[PDB]
């Protein structure tokens, strides 16, 4: 399967950068009320590299 | 084993990869550089109300104009604040002349850079380039106010302002929007506690913070309680209106 | 001898000796220091379990490295026995060259400056060994109780645990001690050091050193007598 | 070729405790053993040879009892060829002492600076450690008699009553159920030989596979004497006591 | 150029003791046979020494070399490893020992250095441990005749009767029974050839089999009679004449 | 297997297999001849022409040693400059001791040791070099090759490099047609016929000859570069025969 | 594992960098005959046919030590260079320090105990040679001391080593414990020369020719070879015999 | 016992939510798991509970359940007819004993 | 990938190659791009100037060793600060005894002898860095290009950094242009703007950043930028 024609593009997708991990967190976060002012950023800083 | 001799497949030194990750969990420290003042300003680490905060330091004298500010591996930086000092000190003796800023950050990374691998045009001690950075902040006439961010790579560069640590970049991020020439000290000053108050975890207190500077006319000089504690009250004003 | 790397940071930025250095010291059986505005009062737990060892002649943890400055340890045993004469050595050789006894500040510094040359040397593994070190400064009377780890990082401190379970310790010390006021007498803050203690040493008399070491080189160590003195006061509190 | 091979004893132990000293404690425990009781009066001080070989003179071959000088004698139980080189660094370091101060060395100073020695093979000396456990029996004067027995970590401790080589525990736990406190030398002498027997899978332990000394200040005008026993005065106060 | 050891090879089994004291060991065991009674009036060493190719010259071979003109020895093991310790041995002694007393070492000294330096060997990293057993047999006044054994694991102990090699086992026992508290010179010998035969059968010239005794004090030896109060050498090394006249007296 | 690994340890066939993976460095490289002639010896050297940016006539491997000894080397190039500085130290310290000219039979013998010392190493690597060394001396003319194992022997002709199949082939044949030698003189000719044979081999890229000689006779026993006329005649006359 | 890879000892204890050594000198395929004479010692071996690259005059296995002793180097060509710097240098040393050149049991004993040195560390190893000094000494007088990587020495009364070392041995065992001499009791040192040859060309069964050979004599207070107008001179002898 | 004893694969980790790791007894703990242990054990109200807390070694509430097995255990050998005070103390000796012998000296350094 | 040999400097391949020297080549095409080029009377060297951010300054990658020399960094950045004064002091030594300055040839040369030494045995670091050392001397103008593998070789134009090839494609048809263009820096320098365009693609020149120097028989190592560079494009 993993040989030519079969298969035309091939891509790793991994874990984001910082910024998009702020982003991810910041979708959820907005879904639920919060005391707004919220650092986004802050709570992602804290949090190493990480799943979704 | 992977030594310093060995490069991974990049052609990079080991130790600078992995050194930048252990400034990450280093302190923050945020530098702003005008021509009206530096103006250091770190978070101070803090576990228990029962540490003692004036004890501890995260600003550190090197000279009589020069001031520094330490990340990474606290006890490896220890060190090499011990022989930047000694560093200092030399030259002031064979020139009767204070040290330029820029030429001190060359002496420290020459003074790193040594192994333990074994060389044969050198002396061998260490392992490894220390895996620290630091800010050099200081004060001389060629350059005017000078602030110097010294890698583990062995490389220096010049900044305006430059954040290291945990903050890195979400500081980063703003002082190139908001640093500019016109800044004077009382400008910087502000703008700085500003920035810290939002990558702290916790509160912003005038005693997990700890403002100096590098003046010409005082050299380096610690600021008291007082001046960082309305400097404080005073931004907290302006975050009430909103 | 050995000279050989072993100060190769990890990827997670960290030299791997270092991690293992405070791993070690927990296990060490734990010292308490709080200082008093009038004092310091060192409490610790000492082997004496065993029948058919003589106390007199078996080794102190708490050392004399000066008339004013102590020195108390959680960790190898083996490895403070190198440090305290390292300690000892210096003190001499401030009253040598630059007269008068260590500043304590200066010995603090020192005892940090060991342990960080041997992690600049891949040849030498730090010591598993953190430690506590007070006194008092030359010709003043202000208590200083400082606190080591054992990467080569010192720092001062109002109140301390090192070594074993210092969880219940630590929380013990939140609620009974508060940094605005410190413990008015030297009564006062004797009471509170051994209260502490027996937390996780459990009762005991016989086994328990407690020193206060005062102003003006006063080491006086406490009778079996006076320890359950304190014991008594403090049975009536546990039963109200 | 050495660059690739390793062969590195002085990693800091992910456990607190490394692996090598471990193992010397184990070694030890095969060499027979050795017991101090110590006594106000002074320190009985016996070991079982761990031959018992016919053909071999274990006579004439003190090989655990060594006479270091008047009032110290060292048990030894490890290993024997490790051992020589810190009997002569012991007896060398008391002599300088005394030569410098004009004063027999306090036990503690000894002690000391030979466990420092083991642990400093480890500290960095890039050694493999001794793998020796020495029972220094001393005397001075300021602090009467004083028992310390030494470790391959390079620790030292003192005691009342210790044991070291084989069956550790077993002669542990009989001095401690008989011997009390106030037991004087003369005790002692009654007591070690037959805790010895009663360890060891001899039926009778020998005066032939046996090592007795004391150090005693009851020797008359004030004075310090040693005597290591000689096999055949072992064995006529092993016939009163029963043994044979 | 060094090599970039800088530790200790030699570690601890995780059982205890050291591996490399036992791979030393099995050297001298591998070995060919030697054997030695310890006697009263003298001591008797003897060993085996085949011919390595009939072609060779069989005289020039030696297993017994001295270490004083009293004290001689004789090993089982590693061959180049004993040639190196003896000239190590004979500067550890004769100078040093010259320089602190100024007499030929006693037995039971010389027998102790010889000790300390097989154990600097395994300790010391970049060298590997000699393994060799040597049996070093001499004359002092304070102990009479003595007889040590020196194990590769630099330990020593002195021993009635002795065998290290292949047959240790068989020679020791045959050996055992026919020791005596008081032995004849004679004797001593003619027990020693009788059971050094059973080693391995034939080849019994006493060119191929080398034979020395600890035997009496000699002026004559000496090369000096005009004071003969100075002791002579008491290491004799015999004749392959002298061993051919044993056979007929045994 | 594991005996391979670690440099200066016995093959179970027998010897290092390192010294075996650096002999094929020397295949790898380029050409370079070694003639024993009448008068004196001749060396050429193939000069790859990479590129037009190379600069003509200063692209030289040709170093010389004392002032009599050429050289010239095959293989690695930064392991031979290390030998190339071993040779010169050898020979100014045979002169302060001796205070004359080091004959070249004597510089063979002790270049030689210098190979083993390395190899009888674990920590320091063998040399990835053929050396091609000689002059004329007092003693005459001599020609000697350093292998990368360390071996020396009289040749009457010395060939290393990728076209050293070619060379042989041909010097061979020239040896049993002349056994008489023939003069430097006319070998600077066939030096140059020699290298074309070997250039098939190297046909990627173009080259550049060079040759330089130290003979007895035309030379005065000095050793100096061949150009201009001599040069000259040797590419013009060479071409003719090969086509 | 690993201790077998590298020097140290293997559980079993043997030593395999020098089992592998052995087998080395054989891969260089070099025989060797040496005899004694009365007076004498005369030692021939092989030398591969000549290349036509190569000098065929030229020799590289025989080196003049001393004037009391010569070398005969059979085993590993490039190591042979090694080796002969170390009999030449310790021969000067007891020139100075003990005031004349060492003797052949002598210089064996020396050459054993730096052999032994270099096998223990790791950087070093035992030179894979097989060295053959000749010598007329004078107290023992003709002698051959044959010294081995291992750091193993014995002297002969006539010597052998190759792959076909085998076959040399037995005619050497014919020639000597039959007759029941120890040496050849000829006199006359030419015609112990005429007749090693013969006992070279009987054994390994192939003719020597001036190019194989290379004659080595050596006698009290010299070592010499032969010029090659006395080999061919010598072959017409050998021919009629 | 742990979620690596299994393959894993738990899916959903939001759908598992928090997860919960036990601490063992502390202090606090076992005096309340004592008091359940000690009203079985007849006529051992004599000993206040708290003072059985403090004179013991710190221990997991299993190492009660042991403990309180002990009681009954050298009950029975005595043939001691009526549970009593003495038993209740006697039982602490022999069940700390147990734990530290099945303990291997390892000797901290 | 690593495998192969390479925490061991000895041991190589059956093929020969130290894994070590691979990873050094790719080193230089990680950092700085530099360009050079000479003509028979001058020596040029054209270097893009670096940074990490817009606050930070750029910073030199020409570093003068001598009024005479020059060299330029482009990949380890800590290993040339070492050959730097390293070459400092053997220029001052050779100048001092001999009375002659150190020739560019042997300059090269007593460099790679150091290299060499450091990867010829265990301990010490291969030196990663591509330097092009050009000098004036009184045989007119040289440039060498330093292999991290200890090589030294004479060319009249090279370039070196990630996608070289451009750069060299100008320069080969414009050879001959070069080296016949003589007593002209302003020609010189002129060309060289144009061969570094074509290695930058998607990438941007700025004249601040465009640090170029020359030295010659009239003119000693002057290094110009801003104004200055504005006039010779």
């Amino acid at each position: 399967l993993l040989r030519p024609g079969r298969i035309d593009r091939k891509v790793e997708f991994s874990l984001p950068d910082l910024e998009g991990r702020a982003n991810i967190f910041r979708i959820h976060s907005k879904s639920m009320s919060v005391e707004r002012g919220i650092r986004w950023e802050l709570i992602s800083r804290l949090c190493p590299n990480s799943t979704g | 084993d992977r030594g310093v001799s060995t490069f991974s497949p990049e052609g990079r030194l080991f130790q600078v990869e992995y050194s930048l990750e252990a400034i990450k969990l280093g302190s923050t420290a945020i530098g702003i550089a005008t021509k009206e003042g530096v103006v250091l300003g770190v978070e101070k680490r803090a576990t228990s109300p029962l540490l003692e905060s004036d004890s501890i330091e995260k600003i550190v004298e090197i000279d009589r104009h020069i001031g520094c500010a330490m990340s990474g591996l606290t006890a490896d930086a220890r060190s090499m604040i011990e022989h930047a000092r000694t560093a200092a000190v030399t030259h002031n003796l064979y020139y009767d002349e204070d040290i330029n800023v820029e030429s001190l950050t060359q002496s420290v990374c020459d003074l790193a850079l040594r192994f333990g691998e074994g060389a044969s045009g050198e002396e061998r001690l260490m392992s490894r380039p220390f895996g620290v950075a630091l800010l050099i902040a200081g004060h001389d006439a060629d350059d005017g106010y000078q602030l110097f961010h010294a890698e583990p790579s062995g490389t220096f560069y010049r900044y305006n302002a430059k954040a290291i640590g945990s903050g890195s970049e979400g500081a980063q991020a703003e002082l190139l929007n908001e640093w500019h020439s016109s800044l004077t000290l009382k400008e910087a000053e502000l703008l700085v506690l500003k920035i810290l108050k939002q990558v702290m975890e916790e509160k912003l207190d005038e005693n997990n913070a700890q403002l100096s500077c590098i003046t010409k006319q005082d050299g380096f000089k610690i600021y008291d309680n007082e001046k960082t504690a309305e400097l404080i009250k005073e931004l907290k004003e302006k975050e009430a209106a909103e | 001898g050995y000279d050989r790397a072993l100060s190769i940071f990890s990827p997670d930025g960290h030299i791997f000796q270092v991690e293992y250095a405070l791993e070690a010291v927990k296990r060490g059986t734990c010292a308490v220091g709080v200082k008093g505005k009038n004092c310091v009062v060192l409490g610790c737990e000492r082997r004496s379990t065993l029948k058919l060892q003589d106390t007199r002649i078996t080794p102190s943890k708490v050392s004399k490295i000066d008339s004013h400055v102590v020195l108390s340890f959680s960790g190898l045993n083996a490895d403070s026995r190198i440090l305290i004469e390292k300690a000892r050595v210096e003190a001499q050789s401030h009253r040598l060259t630059l007269e008068d006894p260590v500043t304590v500040e200066y010995l603090t510094r020192y005892v940090a400056g060991v342990q960080q040359r041997y992690t600049q040397s891949g040849g030498v593994r730090p010591f598993g060994v953190s430690t506590l070190i007070a006194g008092f400064d030359p010709r003043d009377d202000e208590p200083k109780l400082y606190q080591t780890e054992p990467s080569g990082i010192y720092s001062s401190w109002s109140a301390q645990t090192i070594g074993r379970n210092s969880k219940t310790v630590r929380e013990f010390l939140e609620k009974n001690y508060d940094r605005k006021e410190p413990p008015a007498t030297v009564e006062e803050c004797v009471k509170l050091t051994v209260r502490s203690l027996l937390e996780v040493v459990q009762t005991g008399a016989k086994n328990i050193e407690i020193t206060v070491v005062k102003p003006d080189s006063d080491i006086v160590a406490l009778s079996s007598e006076e320890i359950n003195q304190y014991v008594t006061q403090i049975e009536q509190e546990k039963q109200e | 070729g050495s660059r690739r091979y390793d062969s590195r004893t002085t990693i800091f132990s992910p456990e607190g405790r490394l692996y090598q000293v471990e193992y010397a404690l184990e070694s030890i425990s095969h060499a027979g053993t050795a017991i101090g009781i110590m006594a106000s009066d002074g320190i009985v001080l016996a070991a079982e040879r761990k031959v018992t070989s016919t053909l071999l003179e274990q006579d004439t071959s003190t090989e655990k009892l060594y006479k270091l000088n008047d009032k110290i004698a060292v048990a030894v139980a490890g290993l024997t060829a490790d051992a020589e080189i810190l009997i002569n660094t012991a007896r060398i370091h008391a002599q300088n002492y005394l030569k410098t101060y004009n004063e027999d060395i306090p036990v503690e100073i000894l002690v000391r600076r030979l466990s420092d020695i083991k642990q400093g093979y480890t500290q960095h000396g890039g050694l493999r450690p001794f793998g020796v456990s020495f029972i220094y029996a001393g005397y001075d004067d300021r602090y009467g008699y004083q028992l310390y027995t030494s470790n391959p970590s390079g620790n030292y401790t003192g005691w009342k009553a210790i044991s070291v080589g084989a069956n550790t525990s077993a002669a542990q736990t009989l001095l401690q159920m008989d011997y009390k406190d106030d037991m004087k030398v003369d005790d002692a002498i009654e007591l070690a030989l037959k805790t010895l027997s009663k360890t060891t899978d001899s039926s009778a332990l020998t005066y032939d596979r046996l090592e007795f000394a004391t150090i005693r200040k009851g020797a008359n005008d004030g004075e310090v004497y040693q005597k290591i026993f000689k096999p055949q005065e072992i064995k006529d106060i092993l016939v009163k006591t029963g043994i044979t | 150029m060094t090599d970039r050891y800088s530790f200790s090879l030699t570690t601890f089994s995780p059982s205890g003791k050291l591996g490399q004291i036992d791979y030393a060991l099995t050297a001298v065991k591998q070995g060919v046979t030697s054997l030695g009674i310890k006697a009263t009036n003298g001591v008797v060493i003897a060993t085996e020494k085949k011919s390595s190719s009939p072609l060779a010259m069989s005289e020039t071979l030696s297993k017994v070399s001295l270490l004083t003109p009293d004290i001689g020895a004789v090993y089982s093991g590693m061959g180049p490893d004993y040639r190196v310790l003896v000239d190590k041995s004979r500067k550890v002694a004769h100078t040093s020992y010259k320089r602190i007393y100024g007499e030929y070492p006693p037995t039971k000294l010389l027998v102790s250095e010889v000790a300390k330096i097989m154990q600097e060997a395994t300790q010391s990293g970049g060298v590997r441990p000699f393994g060799v057993s040597l049996l070093i047999a001499g004359h002092d006044e304070f102990n009479g005749f003595s007889l040590y054994q020196v194990d590769p694991s630099g330990s020593y102990f002195p021993w009635k009767a002795t065998a290290i090699g292949k047959g240790s086992v068989a020679a020791k026992t045959f050996l055992e029974k026919r020791w005596n508290d008081e032995l004849e010179l004679e004797d001593a010998i003619h027990i020693a050839l009788l059971t050094l035969k059973e080693s391995v059968e034939g080849e019994f010239n006493g060119d191929t089999i080398e034979l020395a005794i600890i035997g009496d004090e000699n002026p004559d030896l000496l090369g000096y009679t005009g004071i003969p109060t100075d002791k002579g050498p008491r290491f004799r090394k015999l004749t392959s004449q002298e061993i051919n006249d044993r056979l007929e007296a045994l | 297997t594991g005996y391979d690994l670690s440099n200066s340890v016995f093959s179970p066939d027998g010897r290092n297999f390192q010294v075996e993976y650096a002999v094929k460095a020397v295949e790898n490289g380029t050409t370079s001849i070694g003639i024993k002639c009448n008068d004196g010896v001749v060396f050429a050297v193939e000069k790859l022409i990479t590129s037009k940016l190379l600069v003509p006539q200063k692209n030289v491997k040709i170093q010389v040693v004392d002032r009599h000894i050429g050289c010239v080397y095959s293989g690695l190039i930064p392991d031979g400059r290390h030998l190339v500085n071993r040779g010169r130290e050898e020979a100014a310290s045979f002169k302060k001791l001796y205070k004359t000219p080091i004959p070249i039979p004597a510089f063979a013998d002790r270049l030689g040791q210098y190979v083993q010392a390395h190899t009888l190493y674990n920590s320091v690597r063998p040399f990835g070099v053929s050396t091609i060394f000689g002059g004329v001396d007092k003693n005459g003319a001599h020609l000697y090759m350093l292998e990368p194992s360390g071996s020396y022997w009289g040749y009457k002709g010395a060939a290393t490099g990728k076209g050293r199949q070619s060379a042989k082939a041909e010097l061979e044949k020239l040896v049993d047609h002349h056994p008489e030698g023939l003069s430097a003189r006319e070998a600077v000719k066939q030096a140059a016929k020699i290298i074309y044979l070997a250039h098939e081999d190297n046909k990627e890229k173009d080259f550049e000859l060079e040759i330089s000689w130290c003979s007895l006779s035309e030379t005065n026993g000095l050793h100096k570069f061949v150009k201009g006329d001599l040069l000259q005649e040797a590419i013009d006359f060479a071409q003719k025969e090969i086509n | 594992g690993y201790d077998r890879h590298i020097t140290i000892f293997s559980p079993e204890g043997r030593l395999y960098q020098v089992e592998y050594a052995f087998k080395a000198t054989n891969q260089t395929n070099i025989n060797s005959l040496a005899v004694r004479g009365k007076d004498c010692t005369v030692v021939i071996s092989q030398k591969k046919v000549p290349d036509k690259l190569l000098d065929p005059t030229t020799v590289s296995y025989i080196f003049c030590i001393s004037r009391t002793i010569g070398m005969v180097v059979n085993g590993p060509i490039p190591d042979a260079r090694n080796a002969a710097l170390r009999a030449k240098a310790e021969a000067a040393e007891f020139r100075y320090k003990y005031g004349y050149d060492m003797p052949c049991d002598v210089l064996a004993k020396r050459m054993a105990n730096l052999s032994q040195i270099y096998t223990q560390r790791a950087y070093m190893r035992p030179l894979g040679v097989i060295l053959t000094f000749v010598s007329v000494d004078e107290e023992l007088g003709p002698s051959i001391y044959k010294t081995d990587p291992a750091g193993y020495y014995v002297g002969y009364k006539a010597t052998a080593t190759g792959p076909k070392q085998q076959e040399i041995t037995t005619n050497l065992e014919n020639h000597f414990k039959k007759s029941k001499i120890d040496h050849i009791n000829e006199e006359s040192w030419e015609k112990v020369v005429e007749f090693a040859i013969t006992h070279m060309i009987d054994a390994l069964g192939t003719e020597f020719s001036k190019n194989d050979l290379e004659v080595g004599v050596a006698t009290k207070d010299k070592f010499f070879t032969l010029s090659a107008e006395n080999i061919e001179e010598r072959l017409v002898a050998i021919a009629e015999q | 016992n742990k979620i690596e004893t299994l393959d894993p694969a738990l899916i959903r980790p939001g759908r598992i939510d928090r997860k919960i790791l036990f601490e063992n007894p502390d202090l606090s703990t076992k005096k309340k798991i004592l008091g359940i242990h000690t009203s079985k054990m007849n006529l051992s109200e004599d000993v206040n509970l708290e003072t059985l807390v403090t004179t013991k070694d710190d221990l997991s509430g299993a190492d009660i359940q042991a403990m309180c097995t002990e009681a009954g255990l050298l009950a029975l050998r005595e043939r001691r007819m009526q549970v009593t005070a003495e038993d209740f103390k006697q039982a602490k000796e022999r069940v700390m004993k147990n734990k530290v012998e099945e303990n291997l000296e390892g000797l901290y350094l | 990938f690593r495998n192969n040999y390479d925490g061991d400097t000895v041991t190589f391949s059956p093929t020969g190659r130290l894994f070590q020297v691979e990873y050094a080549l790719e080193a230089i095409k990680q950092g700085s791009v530099t360009v050079g080029l000479r003509s028979n009377t001058h020596a040029v060297l054209v270097a893009l100037k670096r940074n990490a951010d817009e606050l930070s300054s750029y910073q030199k990658k020409i570093i003068k060793c001598d009024e005479h020399m020059g060299l330029s960094l482009a990949g380890l950045a800590p290993d040339a600060r070492v050959l730097s004064n390293y070459l400092r002091q053997q220029c001052n030594y050779s100048s001092l005894v001999f009375n002659r300055k150190l020739a560019v040839e042997r300059a090269g040369h007593l460099l790679c002898d150091k290299a060499q030494k450091n990867t010829q045995s265990y301990g010490g670091r291969p030196y990663g860095v591509g330097l092009l050392i050009i000098g004036y001397d009184k045989s007119g103008a040289h440039l060498l290009e330093f292999q991290p593998s200890g090589n030294v070789t004479e060319l009249y134009g090279t370039a070196i950094g990630a996608r070289s090839q451009g750069a060299k494609t100008y320069l080969e048809r414009t050879l001959d242009t070069f080296i016949k263009i003589d007593g002209n820096p302003d020609e010189l320098i002129k060309a060289g703007v144009e061969a570094i365009s074509q290695s930058l693609r998607d990438e941007s020149l700025t004249v601040d950043n465009l640090s170029i120097a020359i030295v010659g028989k009239d003119t000693p190592f002057t290094i110009y930028d801003g104004e200055a560079v504005a006039k010779y494009i």
